[PDB]
This record gives structure tokens, C-alpha cells and sequence, in this order.
């Protein structure tokens, strides 16, 4: 039921960084729980993966760099709404 | 680069007259302008900052105005101490500061004629082998004035030169000396000196023969 | 108080160069800019170079980019100026002045004189110019000294009114000439006595000369 | 003297946040007013890294030639020094804003946000969220020469997106490039040759232009309301800028011909200011896209109240429009015909408190045509639809053969009317406009009518499009004082 979103602007994507964003409802123990459990599930199939930052008080979630192999595992897991990769901003 | 434009180049006033200087910049610096005070044989001293506060220790009399590009400073009754040279200065990226051209604040009064006197030269001096003609302009109002020497009614060739003394501190006059230089040779084979003096109301040369 | 001292001024051979300093007291020498400006006598303000005491970071003005260096002395709170290969119009008044940086400039030196010539030391040659209505004008030329400056008084100095003594002028020989005049009753031109005390200090020569028809 | 972006800007614990470049505090435009943040987040990595913050810290609280003059700013690093940024490098900086909103004591927030890339759904959720905390985002429209619809923050309905105006009032044009426009843009603003602080020297001037400076304008101006009444709401304060907006001063032709009824002719002012009054807005819906049973939903934004409801087609092929109560307001929805390119759906979003706005529906009747009014007690009619279901066919009348909607809101402090004008050979349109202190809340074109591509307000006058003379309809409404 998980979705993927990037840049339609295909120059500004920035593949190997997503966004996985979870359920409004979801505790924090659970974002971090799922950052684990994704962790566990690329390094059992031989995947580096890094927790940039872990989301608390605007949205449930994380920041993880890691291959774009693993989005389809990554969409699997429980809590999550969507997924989104990474993509530039630029001063106006 | 930003370019401070002052206006006018000379201010001539009366004390207990109102002085107004002009400083217009070439682009937009807000109301970061300085102004500056030189008086002669010294250094500038700081007189009005971010274009219309008083800097410590200078009177009221002094105000400053302005945000953009023209500035104003005002002095609402002169002082005699007041006449001086004045600058706007800003502040600039490459080079990293503008300095106006200056404005000379100068005294006026009425018109007065010079009391033009001419001097041959020393006989001391003869012995020397050069000769020195001067032309004196005594007591004058305003300090333009011209000198064209006139050797036996020729013109003055260029080998001549002038200096002008400060206005006066008591009458507030201009006095000019004029040294018309001459090698022996020169001086010897020609007869009448004389060198005519332009200020205002009619034309006086004053003439000697030796 | 603040005070900005500067040494280093006299004459400078043409392809020389000038030594300046700037001594700074009473403030914290590093929390303040410093500038290096001249001015040429009767025209306005050239500004030479910048530093950062703290970091000790410079800025030139384009016209003396090659010849021109400024370094400082944290320890001593001293400011420095060199600049190098000297024109006839590199003579003017520098000074050193302190920057309050983005507002002004709060202090400055007494400004320092400095003279590019080749010539050397000369004591002037002394010259009457005799006079001859209701007032009548007298002085004494003043001419071919080196360096500038000269002093003239009239009578030991019980004679100061109507006296002009005029500013001297460079001439091609490249010494100077100058000349004071006083203008005094015609009726009182053979009953007093005018002289005209001429002091040349650079070169001690201190000459009297009368002024007769 | 004053520079030409400020003169529509009339001078009479507001904190402002700045997500940009590296910013130069120390510079006397900004310094003590401005407060540089430990946040820091760019990617691929002096006086260049700090030239797009400075200049719009000064635009905001410039001592000289800023907005909202010593504006209390703090700033937030999201851009490298080339003026890059990332989408989860932003999402950090908001993180940190709402942390900051809960340790710092209460008070009104203005988040500036003078950056721009794709559309983005983690981004415009993040602006969403700030704005249910009571935060005021102020973005940039972007500098694309396109729809804002189509670019993260200006695409997020919950955010003030601003365009970009010349001195001219013309929208900016930079080479293939400019101001981008829409629907999603609420206004304009002055965003070329803009003066403000230079990074090269404390007090350096240097003239900028972009969104990113319009948007700095709107953040200025929204500043200064705040100050003055910091109890405002978004939904208040996006209505107040819309009315103090200049109107009608920019010529469409710079848009493309798609964009022109969809983009607001609005350029930023803050007037002289001056009881309650009426305010209304349009909002535009999607296109619909083609499909026979195709559907454009135009909805009015938290605070506001929906009047009216109305829709257009280029080519005309439509069924109408109904409005429809979901959640706890009242809905616009227009309906596609069969071979229809498709429709927008238009609404009147107002400020009218309590109002319950509630729909009253007929059926066709098949008789000589449709009729409804308001008969609750202190109830007033704001808006009149109507939708039919056939191929091809204070009171709301409509065809037979179609269905007729009326919008009944409980506002005894209003009083309403209707003004029309007809034209038996129209030239592509029909006007209508409310007089001088009437608040436009309904736009209709009058039924039994050749061909009509549909109905729009704009501003205080109703605008019927033209392929028995065609009739513009507009319910004008006021207050009572
Ligand atoms: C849970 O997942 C979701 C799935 C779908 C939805 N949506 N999303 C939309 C939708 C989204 N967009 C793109 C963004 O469309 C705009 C951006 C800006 C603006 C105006 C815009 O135009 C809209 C926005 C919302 C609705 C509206 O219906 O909420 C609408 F009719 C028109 C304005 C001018 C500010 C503005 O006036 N702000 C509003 N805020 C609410 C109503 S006006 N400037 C900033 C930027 N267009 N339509 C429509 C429906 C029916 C819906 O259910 C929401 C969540």
C-alpha cells in the first residue's frame, strides 16, 4: 500500500537518499525500530545502509542513504506511508 | 565603483550666513556617509556620521541630511573657524573606501582692488648673473586674478611663476607674487619691465625702466 | 585618549623609497583598521592601503600595487608603510588613520611630509626689493635654498602688521624662492630703519639684509 | 531617496525565520536584529556564500531599505554557497523550527522559505504541519517561466507563494526565463532590481532580483501586521494581503494564454491602515482531465467559508457544477461532459465566522424552469450552481432539464443582493461588478443561454464567458455597518 514519489524534474533527483516517511500515528521507538529492521534486512542481503537522521516532532520517519535495490524491501515494511527520494533546491 | 560627486567646488559666504554642500553618490548607499573637516595644517576630523548624527564635540550648528544618493550638510550660521575644506566619505567593496573631491568653504566680502607694486631687480643680485622682476598684488577680494608680464610690451614667455597667500585673517583679502625670471643676457638687451594686473573695474599695468 | 604617532618623514631620493610608522596608544591596537592616506598639498584624499591588525590582511589601491606594503606590529602596536620607486609626485602629507570599522574614521595622525627630491642641502642667497604715494610696500627675496622650509620676520618681529610672506615655489634648478613684503607710511620710509630676518634652519644660515632706495 | 519597492509599503515579539545561504550579521542593515542559528545542513561541500541570505535578510528587516525596519530575523543554513540545497536538508531546518517554536516562548511565527524545486510531497506535508502549529510560510513562486503547481514549497496549499513584479508592475522576465504564475501563486510583488545589503562590505548595497526577493517583501508586510495584531490567523492574513493587494495592474499577455484566468493579478502593498467587513477570495481547482464522469474539486482553505461555486471549460463541453457538503463545509465540484477536455471547478472563500454554510437543492423539474431559495431564519443566498446530467439541453433559478443549488449561510450582520447585465450578441464575455463596499460572494451566468464556456469572479466582478441575450448573475453581499 507504500508509494514512491521523486522529482519529475528529472536533473534534480538525488537517487541513494530517501526520505521514508511513516504513519501520522507512529511512536518514535517504532520510526527508530523500522530504521533497524531495514538496516537488518539490506545487511542479510549484503547492503550498506546509513541512518542520516531519524524524524521526531514534524513527521514520523527517517533519512537512510542507501541503493535504490532496496526500495522494494524498504515499501514492505510495516508503518510506512510513503517513500520519497531525495531531490535539490535552489535559491529563488 | 561608487563615485561621491561634491558640489560646488568653492562656497563663498559671509559669517552668520547659511551653508548648504551638496555630495551625490553614483549608487544607492543608504544613509552610511560621513562628513569630514580639514582645516589647513591638519588632519580631517569627523563631523557628521550615518549622514545626520553630530559626531561628540562638534557644535549644533553643524546637521547633516540625506538617504540614498544625495546628501546634505548644513551649517546654519558660520562660524569664522568654520570656514574650511569639507568631504563626504562612504564606504565600498573594491576599493574599500570613497572620499569626495572637497568643497572649500570661503569668506566673502566687497570687491577689492589690488594695490599692484613692481620690483626690479637688486643690483646684489646682478653680480649673481640671473635677474628676479616681482610683481606685487596687495590686499585683494576675490583671489581670481591673472599676471602677464610685459618685457619691453612682448609677452610672457613662460618663465614666470606665482604663489597666492591665504586669505587674510583680519580684512579676509588675497595677496599675489608674481617672479618673472630672467637670465643676465636677457635682462641687459631689452629697456622697459612692467606686468599687467586683471581684477575687477578696469585693466593696470604698472611699468619701471631702468 | 587615543593617540596615532607617525615617524619616518623628511626627503626621499627620485627611485627611492619612504619608511613610514604609525605608533598606536591608548585602545586595543588589533580590534581596529588601519589606513595609509596622503594628500597632495591643495588637493584631496588619495587613500594608499588597508590592514587587519588581528589577521593581518591587506588591501591596495590599483595605482601603487607594486610599490606599496603595509605591515604591522601587534607588540608594538605599530603600523607600517613602504613604497617603493618615488616619483616628484609622490610628495605629500600621509597620514595613518584608524578605522571603526563600518562607521568611520574616529582618529588620525598629525600627517607626515614627505619630499621626493634629488637636490641637496643649500642655504638661500638674501636679495632687497627696494621701494620707491601716502603707502609704500618693501620686502627681500628669498631664493635657491634647499629644503623648504624658511622663516622671515621683520625688525626681530616689532614689525607683523601688513607683513605677507608668501608660500615659496619649486623652480627648475630644483631649489626654492620665496618672498615677504610688509607695506608701510611713505613718510616714515627715512626715519625707520627695515630689515628682514631671513632663518634657513636645515642649513643654520640665518641672514640680515637692510631694504634702502 | 526611497527605493521604488517601497512605495506601496506605508510605515505606521514577531520572529522571523530565514532558511537560505550563509548570511553576513555583522552587516548594518541587519546587525542585532538578525540571529544566526547553529543549523547548518548543505550539500556537496566567502563573501559569495553569504550574497543571497544578506540580501534578503536586509529586503525583510533592512534599517534603510527594508520592509518591516529591525525586524527580529533568525536565520537557518539549507544553502551551500553556489545557492543548492536538498529537500531533506530543508525538512531538517523545519524540524528544527518546530523544536524552537516549543523551547522559545508563544508568539508569531513567519517562516521565510526563498527556495524552490520540484513538487515535492515530504516538503509540502513538513508546510502543512508547521501551518497547523500556527506558522505563517511565505515562499517563492521560482524563477521557471512555469506553473508554481508544479514546484515544492510554492505548491503547498497551506503556504503564501509569491510571484515576481518590476518596477513596471510587469511580471519579471530573465532571458528564457521569469516569475513563474498559477493558480497556486496567491500574489505578486516587487523582485527586480532590488536593493539591500551586500556581503562584499558592512554597509554595501547590491540590487538583486528573483521570487526570492518578492517573497522577502511578503514576509516584511506580513511582519508588520503581526506586530501590530499578532492574534491574527493565517486564513486572515492570506485575506488581508489579497485585499491590499493593487489590483488589474498587470498586463496577462506576459502569461500564457492557458495561465491568465488562473494567475491572481495581485501585486504586495500595505496601505494606510483603518469594523468587520467581508472578504472574499477564488481558489481554482485541478483540471479535471478527459473523461465523461471526470471531476474538478475546488475546496476552500481551514478558517474559510465557501460561498459559491462555479466552473469553466475552453471549449464549453460541460455539465455545470454542484456544491456538496463533505466533512463539516460545503464543496465545489464541476462535472465533465461526454467528449469534454474537461473543466475547472471555482470557489468563493471567505472569512464569515459561524456562518454554516448549508446546500438547498431542487430537482429538474421539466416545467416552465428550476427554483430554490433561503427561508432559514438570518440566513442569506451567497451562491447559485447548477449541474444537469443530459449530453445536451434571494432566489437561484436554472434550466429545466438541471438540477439548482443554493448556498444558505447563517450571517444576520450581512445584507445581500444581485446585480445583472445582459448582452443579445456577446463579444467572448459578459461583466457584472458589485459597487464600491460590496464584497462579490457568487458568479452564474443566467440558463437558457446559446453557449456559455462558464463563470468566474474576479475580484469584485463576475465574468461570463461567451462562445436571448447572455446574462452575468452576481450575489453581492456586505455587511450591515
Ligand atoms: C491526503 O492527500 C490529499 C489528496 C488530495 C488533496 N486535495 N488537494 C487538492 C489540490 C491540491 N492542489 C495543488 C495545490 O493547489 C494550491 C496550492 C496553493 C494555493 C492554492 C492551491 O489550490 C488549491 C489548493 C487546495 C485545494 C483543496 O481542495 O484543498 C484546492 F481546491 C485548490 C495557494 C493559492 C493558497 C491557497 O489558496 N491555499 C488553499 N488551501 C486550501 C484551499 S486553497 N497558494 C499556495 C499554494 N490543487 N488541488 C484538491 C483536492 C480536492 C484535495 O482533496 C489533499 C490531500
Amino acid at each position: 500500500t507504500a508509494t514512491f514519489h521523486r522529482c519529475a524534474k528529472d536533473p534534480w533527483r538525488l537517487p541513494g537518499t530517501y526520505v521514508v516517511v511513516l504513519k501520522e500515528e507512529t511512536h518514535l521507538s517504532q520510526s527508530e525500530r523500522t530504521a533497524r529492521r531495514l538496516q537488518a534486512q539490506a545487511a542479510r542481503r549484503g547492503y550498506l545502509t546509513k541512518i542520516l537522521h531519524v524524524f521526531h516532532g514534524l513527521l514520523p520517519g527517517f533519512l537512510v542513504k542507501m541503493s535504490g535495490d532496496l526500495l522494494e524491501l524498504a515499501l514492505k515494511l510495516p508503518h510506512v506511508d510513503y517513500i520519497e527520494e531525495d531531490s535539490s533546491v535552489f535559491a529563488q | 565603483e561608487i563615485v561621491l560627486t561634491q558640489s560646488p567646488a568653492t562656497l563663498s559666504l559671509s559669517p552668520g550666513e547659511r551653508a548648504t554642500i551638496t555630495c551625490r553618490a553614483s549608487q544607492y548607499v543608504g544613509s552610511y556617509l560621513n562628513w569630514y573637516q580639514q582645516k589647513p595644517g591638519q588632519a580631517p576630523r569627523l563631523l557628521i556620521y550615518d549622514a545626520s548624527n553630530r559626531a561628540t564635540g562638534i557644535p549644533a550648528r553643524f546637521s547633516g541630511s540625506g538617504s540614498g544618493t544625495d546628501f546634505t550638510l548644513t551649517i546654519s550660521s558660520l562660524e569664522p573657524e568654520d570656514f574650511a575644506v569639507y568631504y563626504c566619505q562612504v564606504w565600498d567593496s573594491s576599493p574599500p573606501v570613497v572620499f569626495g573631491g572637497g568643497t572649500k568653504v570661503e569668506i566673502k566680502r566687497t570687491v577689492a582692488a589690488p594695490s599692484v607694486f613692481i620690483f626690479p631687480p637688486s643690483d646684489e643680485q646682478l653680480k649673481s648673473g640671473t635677474a628676479s622682476v616681482v610683481c606685487l598684488l596687495n590686499n585683494f577680494y576675490p583671489r581670481e586674478a591673472k599676471v602677464q608680464w610685459k618685457v619691453d610690451n612682448a609677452l610672457q614667455s613662460g618663465n614666470s611663476q606665482e604663489s597666492v597667500t591665504e586669505q587674510d585673517s583680519k580684512d579676509s583679502t588675497y595677496s599675489l607674487s608674481s617672479t618673472l625670471t630672467l637670465s643676465k643676457a636677457d635682462y641687459e638687451k631689452h629697456k622697459v619691465y612692467a606686468c599687467e594686473v586683471t581684477h575687477q573695474g578696469l585693466s593696470s599695468p604698472v611699468t619701471k625702466s631702468f | 585618549e587615543v593617540q596615532l604617532l607617525e615617524s619616518g618623514g623628511g626627503l626621499v631620493q627620485p627611485g627611492g623609497s619612504l619608511r613610514l610608522s604609525c605608533k598606536a596608544s591608548g585602545y586595543t591596537f588589533s580590534s581596529y583598521g588601519m589606513y595609509w592616506v596622503r594628500q597632495a598639498p591643495g588637493k584631496g584624499l588619495e587613500w594608499i592601503g588597508w590592514i587587519d591588525p588581528g589577521s593581518g590582511g591587506t588591501k591596495y589601491n590599483e595605482k601603487f600595487k607594486g610599490k606599496a606594503t603595509i605591515s604591522r606590529d601587534n607588540s608594538k602596536n605599530t603600523l607600517y608603510l613602504q613604497m617603493n620607486s618615488l616619483r616628484a609626485e609622490d610628495t605629500a602629507v600621509y597620514y595613518c588613520a584608524r578605522e571603526r570599522y563600518g562607521y568611520y574614521f574616529d582618529y588620525w595622525g598629525q600627517g607626515t611630509l614627505v619630499t621626493v627630491s634629488s637636490a641637496s642641502t643649500k642655504g638661500p642667497s638674501v636679495f632687497p626689493l627696494a621701494p620707491s604715494g601716502g603707502t609704500a610696500a618693501l620686502g627681500c627675496l628669498v631664493k635657491d635654498y634647499f629644503p623648504e622650509p624658511v622663516t622671515v620676520s621683520w625688525n626681530s618681529g616689532a614689525l607683523t602688521s601688513g607683513v605677507h610672506t608668501f608660500p615659496a615655489v619649486l623652480q627648475s634648478s630644483g631649489l626654492y624662492s620665496l618672498s615677504s613684503v610688509v607695506t608701510v607710511p611713505s613718510s616714515s620710509l627715512g626715519t625707520q630703519t627695515y630689515i628682514c630676518n631671513v632663518n634657513h634652519k636645515p642649513s643654520n644660515t640665518k641672514v640680515d639684509k637692510k631694504v634702502e632706495p
